[PDB]
């Protein structure tokens, strides 16, 4: 028996330089990380080498368009290996303050 | 000075980030299950309801609303809630609203 789409969905918040400023506790059941061990680190440090250029383009797009949907990408898991994710990113501005990420693990979990 | 909250289309808090204690005073357990309109100033309640109904129609765009939130210290704090609906494209489950709530000035 596997996890559903809501169970494989976690939220994350980042500053404009990609650094984690918040992460939902759900990432522990999915990727192994603890929100405190991610704080201050850049999201870029977690992408698979082969997905780096696409995420750079997605961030540049996100900055100009305000919102973006990444493609399928890989994120390094806590104890080796990589999970496949798909994220919807949204910039929160002051009518930029931060980036909100709705992250969904495509991979088969629990 | 901000926290993340997830809501159903009715405005019920279904997820609250722990940074809400600094921001409004309540622990996450005290907000879950409650509607966001219950903590809103009576003059801003209709506007906050109309914003939640419109953010559904805006196809994932951000809609910001300013309103007064009664803090646990019994004070009306000026909040700026930036919100957007999220629907997982792999499913047809009902969309839920995601908010960033920050204490801002009215000057
Ligand atoms: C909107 S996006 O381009 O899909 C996107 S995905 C992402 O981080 C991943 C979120 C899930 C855990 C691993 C890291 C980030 C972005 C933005 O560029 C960001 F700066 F907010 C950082």
């Amino acid at each position: 028996e596997f996890k559903g789409l809501d169970s494989k969905t976690f939220l994350s918040e980042h500053s404009m330089d990609m650094k984690f400023t918040y992460c939902d506790d759900r990432i522990t059941e999915l990727i192994g990380y603890h929100p405190e061990e991610l704080l201050g680190r850049s999201a870029y440090e977690f992408y698979h080498a082969l997905d780096s250029e696409n995420m750079t383009k997605s961030h540049q797009n996100l900055c100009t368009k305000g919102q973006v949907v990444s493609g399928q990408y890989r994120m390094l898991a806590k104890h080796g290996g990589y999970v496949w994710l798909e994220t919807q990113g949204t910039v929160i501005y002051n009518p930029p303050q931060c980036i909100m990420c709705v992250n969904y693990v495509l991979s088969e979990i629990e | 000075t901000r926290f993340i909250s997830r809501h159903n289309i009715e405005g019920i808090f279904t997820f609250v980030d722990h940074r809400c204690v600094a921001t409004v005073g309540y622990q996450p357990q005290e907000l879950l299950g409650k509607n966001i309109v219950e903590f809103c100033h009576p003059e801003d309640q209709q506007l906050l309801r109309d914003s939640f109904q419109q953010v559904v129609k805006l196809k994932g765009q951000v809609l910001s609303v300013m309103f007064r939130f009664r803090s646990k210290n019994q004070e009306w704090l000026w909040m700026r809630t930036s919100s957007f609906t999220f629907q997982n494209p792999y499913s047809d489950e009902i969309e839920y609203i995601i908010c960033t709530n920050t204490n801002v000035k009215n000057s």
